């Protein structure tokens, strides 16, 4: 439990220095970095730990969901679209949006049904998720547990404190990989693929640099 | 000492001792099984020992053509004596797959008993032979060991001597290794040997970076 | 004095109005202005305090970083690109980097060795001040003293009060002529230099109004 005591390898390395006064660690990523003094007050550092989370998990999800199609693109899968920003132009297409280029297989053609399903459904589980509903009920706003972790990963303290830290690394890892992504995709204009394709051949020009005389004003 | 701090693990007792061991793999918490406080030494100077025959025999051939006295049939490549038969080969008077068992043999009969040695003390000192557990003694640390015939020589009289040498030994295998490593980018980033490498920064010493391809 | 006592210029002047509590004397050329209430907790306030002080000093360097070279340009001296937002190009040209156009000075090729020089560099640098070093211990993040006043010129407290007040109102200066760099770059994509002679020749016929016209969506 190197990261839950009072010594933990905090964000500078092992030379770090001062360490918020706060920040005694008692909670997973805890990495001594408060530079801006947000979370002073301890309902604010409650709410900015339930917001990390939540935007963890959604990174997570956003990462590889961004990754995917793309991947399966190159490797040799037929799809409509497969670029992560351009996907979303396959509802205004003449064939559809057909999962994985399948006719059998979704087939939607309207974009006001899927606003009006995701706009219900998205708020039916916010709202279960706010004030418990049918999976159970609020014990912790964080974490849970009991339908959402059926396989009870997460029965031992020790264990599940220790998952929380690797559930927190690899969000916020997602969440770094995220803000790239929506950075390259408006500076390059091409997928994440793309770009590392770019940077496996001549790395020496295929960086940033190759594109920072694209905004000079005039 | 060594930069970033030391965690006492390691006093410098050990010949060629220099402390630079950020993550500390012998620490008893992240050390057992396989890891064995006297393995990681004899493993360490071994593959130093090989880098040493490794990093002069990768230039042998091209320097020896370079100052004029080995026939140029030897000017080939490193990696295309055989070592990757799909880059190149080489001229040989048998098979490479021959001279190959030839030396997994010999090499196989040579490293056993160097392994019963290093279990068992008296190995090839005590065992059977025609008369070599005579000629094999075994002596001091497996890790140096000496003998009739490796002490032919007699060089290293005293114990400042020694240790001199032996932290001399490390650094230079060490540095061997990372010219290995180095030898191992080269080849696969320009695909041409180390020594045109050394030919082109002394032709051209802005002649290129990384490879730019 | 008249800073530190509650006899304070304020930042509206006549108009004091209500001040707050934590926010009345005692500071560093305090004014009173929190109209939105940031830093309310003492542990914000003091993050603040030392964000302050370093956006101020490198407002400080960037802006006379800025100011020099256009002003040793129209001295005479021969400047590939004087102007500050267009640096970027002097290692994008072929001659390099010849500081005060000289071949024989510096003369940078390339920019990603120089760039993982100073980030190395300025790590380093910056982990020292955060977390001491050999150079010497930090006593206070915001003003440590020492190596950096070697002279000491501000031993005596009341000329070090009043040279901290002037280094925080000189501070915010730089702030907000660095502010005014950035918006003249973007509007009229000019040097500061080249908008001054244009404000000096017909000041009602140059005006910021003229390049609000085509700021229209479509
Ligand atoms: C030794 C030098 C060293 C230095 C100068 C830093 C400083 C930094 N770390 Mg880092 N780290 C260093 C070593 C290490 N870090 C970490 C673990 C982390 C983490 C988890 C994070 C940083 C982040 C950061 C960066 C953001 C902080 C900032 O903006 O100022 C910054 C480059 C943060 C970051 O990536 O922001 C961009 C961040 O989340 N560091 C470890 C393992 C314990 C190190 C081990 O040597
Ligand atoms: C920290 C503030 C900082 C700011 C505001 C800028 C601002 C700019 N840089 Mg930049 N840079 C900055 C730090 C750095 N730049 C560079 C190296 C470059 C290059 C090579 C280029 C820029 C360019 C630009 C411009 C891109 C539009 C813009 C004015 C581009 C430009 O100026 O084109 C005319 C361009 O080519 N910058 C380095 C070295 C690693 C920096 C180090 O901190
Ligand atoms: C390719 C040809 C090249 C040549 C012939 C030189 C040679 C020189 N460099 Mg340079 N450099 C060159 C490319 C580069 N330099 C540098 C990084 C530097 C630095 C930091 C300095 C020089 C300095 C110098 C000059 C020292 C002479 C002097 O001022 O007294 C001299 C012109 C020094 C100087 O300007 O004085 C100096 O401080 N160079 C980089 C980035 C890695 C280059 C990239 O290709
Ligand atoms: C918006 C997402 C978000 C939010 C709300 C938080 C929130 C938090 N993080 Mg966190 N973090 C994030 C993303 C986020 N993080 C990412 C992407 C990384 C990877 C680089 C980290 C890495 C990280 C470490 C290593 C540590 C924290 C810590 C903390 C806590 C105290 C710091 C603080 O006040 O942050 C408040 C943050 C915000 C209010 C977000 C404001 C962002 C604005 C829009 C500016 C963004 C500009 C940039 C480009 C707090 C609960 C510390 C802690 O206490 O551990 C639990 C700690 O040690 N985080
Ligand atoms: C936050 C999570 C998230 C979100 C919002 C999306 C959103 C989307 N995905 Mg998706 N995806 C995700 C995670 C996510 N993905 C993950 C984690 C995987 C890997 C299991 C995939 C694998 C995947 C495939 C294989 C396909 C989509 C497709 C789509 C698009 C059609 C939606 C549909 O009919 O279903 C839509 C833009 C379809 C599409 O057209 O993509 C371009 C499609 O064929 N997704
Ligand atoms: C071939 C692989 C190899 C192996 C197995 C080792 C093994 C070892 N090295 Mg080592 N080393 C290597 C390559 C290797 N080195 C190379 C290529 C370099 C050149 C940078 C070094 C430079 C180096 C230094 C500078 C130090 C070690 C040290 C050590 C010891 C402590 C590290 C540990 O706990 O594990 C250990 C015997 C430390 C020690 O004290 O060893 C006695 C130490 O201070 N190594
Ligand atoms: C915030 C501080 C700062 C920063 C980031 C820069 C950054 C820069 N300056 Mg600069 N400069 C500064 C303060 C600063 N200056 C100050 C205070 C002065 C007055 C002495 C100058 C005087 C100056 C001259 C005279 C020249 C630069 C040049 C340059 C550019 C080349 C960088 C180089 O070779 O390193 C130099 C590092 C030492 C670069 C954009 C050169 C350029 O590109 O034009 C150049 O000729 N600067
Ligand atoms: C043995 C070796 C080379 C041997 C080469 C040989 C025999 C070559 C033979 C031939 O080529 C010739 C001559 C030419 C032809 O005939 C073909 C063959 C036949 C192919 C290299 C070793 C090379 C060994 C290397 C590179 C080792 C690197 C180790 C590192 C970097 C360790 C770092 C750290 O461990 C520390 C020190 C402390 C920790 O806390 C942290 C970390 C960071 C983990
Ligand atoms: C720590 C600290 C401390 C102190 O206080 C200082 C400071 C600085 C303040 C701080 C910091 C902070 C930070 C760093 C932050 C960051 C953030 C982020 C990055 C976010 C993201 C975030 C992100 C996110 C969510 C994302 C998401 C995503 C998604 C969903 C996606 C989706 C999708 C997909 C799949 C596909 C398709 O085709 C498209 C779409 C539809 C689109
Ligand atoms: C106080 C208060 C109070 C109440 O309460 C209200 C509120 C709101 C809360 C608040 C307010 C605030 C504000 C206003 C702020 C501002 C800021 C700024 C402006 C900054 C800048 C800032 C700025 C800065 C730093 C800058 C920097 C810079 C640098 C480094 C560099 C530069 C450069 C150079 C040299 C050269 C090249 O070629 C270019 C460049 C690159 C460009
Ligand atoms: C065409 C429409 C047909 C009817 C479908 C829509 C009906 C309206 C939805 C009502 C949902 C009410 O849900 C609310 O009360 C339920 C109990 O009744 C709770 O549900 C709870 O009890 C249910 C049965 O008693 C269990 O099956 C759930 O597992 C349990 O969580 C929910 O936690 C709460 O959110």
């Amino acid at each position: 439990s190197i990261w839950y005591g009072a010594d933990r390898p905090k964000y500078l390395g092992p030379f770090s220095g001062e360490t918020p006064s706060y920040l005694t660690g008692e909670f997973a990523g805890d990495y001594g970095w408060d530079t801006a003094g947000l979370s002073s007050d301890p309902e604010t550092f409650a709410r900015n730990r339930e917001l990390e989370v939540i935007h963890a998990r959604w990174a997570m999800l956003g990462a590889l969901g961004c990754l995917t199609p793309e991947l399966l693109a190159k490797s040799g899968v037929k799809f409509g679209e497969a670029v992560w920003f351009k996907a979303g132009a396959q509802i205004f297409s003449e064939g559809g949006l057909d999962y994985l280029g399948n006719p059998s297989l979704v087939h939607a053609q309207s974009i006001l049904a899927i606003w009006a399903s995701q706009v219900v459904l998205m708020g039916a589980v916010e709202g279960y998720r706010v004030a418990g509903g049918p999976l159970g009920e609020i014990t912790d706003p964080i974490y849970p547990g009991g339908s959402f972790d059926p396989l009870g990963l997460a029965d031992d303290p020790d264990t599940f404190a220790e998952l929380k830290v690797k559930e927190i690394k690899n969000g916020r890892l997602a969440m770094f990989s995220m803000f790239g992504f929506f950075v390259q995709a408006i500076v390059t204009g091409k997928g994440p693929l793309e770009n590392l394709n770019d940077h496996l051949a001549d790395p020496v020009a295929n960086n940033a640099w190759a594109y920072a005389t694209n905004f000079v004003p005039g | 000492f060594a930069s970033k701090q030391s965690l006492s693990y390691l006093d410098g007792t050990l010949p060629g001792d220099y402390g630079f061991d950020p993550l500390g793999l012998m620490d008893p918490e992240g050390a057992g099984g396989f890891i064995d406080p006297q393995w990681l030494p004899y493993a360490e100077i071994i593959n130093g020992r090989f880098a040493m025959l490794g990093a002069a025999g990768a230039i042998a051939p091209e320097v020896l053509g370079r100052i004029g006295l080995i026939p140029q049939e030897t000017a080939i490549p490193w990696f295309q004596s055989g070592v990757i038969p799909p880059v190149g080969n080489y001229s040989y008077w048998a098979d490479p797959y021959t001279l190959f068992v030839l030396e997994m043999a010999l090499m196989g009969f040579a490293e056993h008993r160097r392994a019963q040695d290093y279990y068992k003390p008296g190995s090839m000192g005590k065992q059977y032979f025609l008369g070599l557990e005579k000629f094999l003694g075994g002596s001091g640390n497996p890790a140096y060991p000496g003998g009739p015939i490796f002490n032919f020589l007699g060089f290293g009289k005293n114990e400042k001597e020694l240790q001199e040498l032996k932290v001399k030994e490390v650094k230079n295998g060490r540095l061997a290794m990372m010219a290995v490593l180095g030898y191992f980018t080269q080849a696969i980033f320009t695909g041409v040997g180390p020594f045109q490498n050394l030919l082109d920064h002394l032709a051209d010493p802005v002649h290129n970076n990384v490879l730019t391809n």
